[PDB]
């Protein structure tokens, strides 16, 4: 990878989960449920963040 | 060897003095510190319950072939597919266990007002017969 | 006096209010929904039209507010003799080996039909749609997606506004710390 | 961060070689002069059990915020946790909704032939009521 | 003494060879032994300045 | 060594960091950023000697 790195050549990954797409076959089943997964994950950490707030912040800083 | 929450293989299994059963040592503690009660016996649970234990680990797979790895969002999808999959038998489940209790509950019903229709029924006959 | 006994007599009606006790809604999970009256139309093939009543009964209680459609509410009550009878003719006819037997039925039978299907096609093995099936059902898991985006873009507000009082100053202070204080040590 | 002799944080940290704890050097040192003992643990220390703080180093410090591998495949791990938390508990409903749907299921079953019997039997009924 | 194995209500799943912790585990690794040569190479690098 | 006891330094997650995108997007330009670094300590360390 470094041999490839070396001119840059950013690794690629996909990234198609903000497209959402329309109405078809399997694809877009998949795509919606893995979307509404993934946003429930995101909701449950951020009530977690603010059930405590930024005392762990204060911490760090400290 | 066989986990009765998931069924795979537990790394560090453990026994329990008053019900010995197959679980880790980290989810027994990590209950119990969100609720320290047993839940077979909902009695009071304790960190000093379980005593250490020796295991003798296990093999790991180790893919090989290192092609610039992309695979772990692909395996994050599908860990997360046969979740979201486990939720809708779930709810499957839910509507369907309903549905058979109001069926059975006016099964039941049912059943006895037709009681009542038999027995009014014979009554009838018989009194016609007694005549 | 009176009290003592009236409450009493007030803690009667109470301990005579169990005497007309139901079910589905007693432990209140889930519920056959809203969208009654299609439904027995649609009811093929003597059972299928007797639920029919009962969950016109369940719009009695408050399970209405979610939505009502048709209602015809068609109650018959019932009695506690009725429901203490029929419980045992019930389970009287009603030996341990088959109910292992049954639990092996229905645990593979559920395996079998609960394939790797996103939606429900144990139904649908007998109809012939899929396409439409996907349509509706996961454009309906798309807009509820996008109202769980809303509002939780709503509390992204409120976490960026905390954000940009806290990780700017924390980035500030670590870069401008690490870089100069550890890359001058390193000279002297 | 917090000494046990005295109560007040240490000014100068060290760590005690017998027993893992942060002390301040002259309340430490001051312990080992009286006797040579752990205050905490009582055994035997000396001057040389006391460890100062050599936190300089030459390396490059990282930041435990978020340019961390470490810290990603830590909260790789947590939300993989947390998942399988997920799937425990759902599982464990699932069985026990399992059971009440085999339950219920044979139940109905029983009705359902009780009620044919019952059907034949008022059928015998209605045939007694038309013979007259 | 371990009373009689209770597997029950499991539906056991083999344990395939193809899982995750192996790949968490194989960048972990990898990890800490990038950091020995980084160690390496900054001391040698700190030696050489 | 000796297992010593530390309050343990907490990390404050970044405004995005919910797994999904915001975790695999920069776990792979956490990569890509040691990675580059990887090389400018390479590099330097062969300029020196």
């Amino acid at each position: 990878v470094a041999a490839g790195k070396g001119e840059k050549l950013a690794a690629i990954d996909v990234q198609r989960y903000i497209q959402l797409k329309p109405p078809g076959t399997r694809e877009s089943l998949l795509q919606s449920a893995v979307v509404w997964e993934y946003q429930k994950s995101r909701n449950d950490n951020l009530y977690l963040l603010e059930k405590h707030g930024e005392k762990a912040f204060d911490s760090s800083l400290e | 060897m066989f986990c009765s929450i998931s069924g795979e293989t537990p790394k560090e299994p453990v026994i329990s003095r008053v019900s010995g059963n197959v679980y880790e040592k980290r989810l027994i503690e990590q209950v119990i510190r969100e609720t320290s009660k047993d839940p077979v016996t909902q009695q009071e649970c304790t960190l000093e319950d379980l005593v250490p234990v020796k295991v003798p680990d296990f093999v790991r797979p180790r893919p090989p072939s290192a092609t610039s790895l992309p695979a772990l969002l692909s395996l994050f999808q599908e860990e997360w597919d046969s979740v979201a999959l486990e939720q809708f038998e779930l709810r499957r489940n839910l509507t369907e266990t309903k549905q058979e209790l109001s069926t059975a509950l006016y099964s039941l019903d049912a059943a006895l007002r037709v009681i009542s229709r038999l027995t009014k029924e014979r009554d009838e006959a018989r009194e016609a017969l007694a005549k | 006096d009176r009290e003592r006994r009236i409450q009493e007599r007030i803690a009667e009606k109470e301990r005579l209010a169990k005497a007309r006790r139901s079910q589905v809604i007693q432990r209140d999970l889930i519920r056959p929904s809203v969208t009654q009256p299609e439904k027995w139309k649609r009811s093929l093939e003597l059972l299928k039209e007797m639920i029919a009543l009962i969950s016109s009964d369940a719009i009695n209680y408050p399970f209405g507010n979610s939505k009502v459609k048709g209602t015809a509410n068609k109650v018959p009550d019932l009695s506690n003799e009725e429901i203490e009878r029929c419980r045992l003719l019930l389970k009287k006819e009603i030996d341990d080996y088959i109910q292992f037997e049954k639990e092996f039925l229905e645990t593979y039978s559920a395996l079998h039909n609960t394939s790797s299907l996103l939606p429900g096609l144990v139904i649908y093995e007998e109809d012939d749609e899929d396409v439409e099936a996907a349509e509706k059902f996961y454009t309906n898991d798309i807009q509820r997606d996008l109202a769980k985006k809303a509002l939780e873009c709503n509390k992204l507000e409120n976490r960026v506004y905390d954000l940009v009082r806290s990780s700017y100053e924390q980035r500030n202070f670590l870069i401008k710390k690490i870089s100069h204080a550890w890359k001058a040590l390193q000279t002297e």
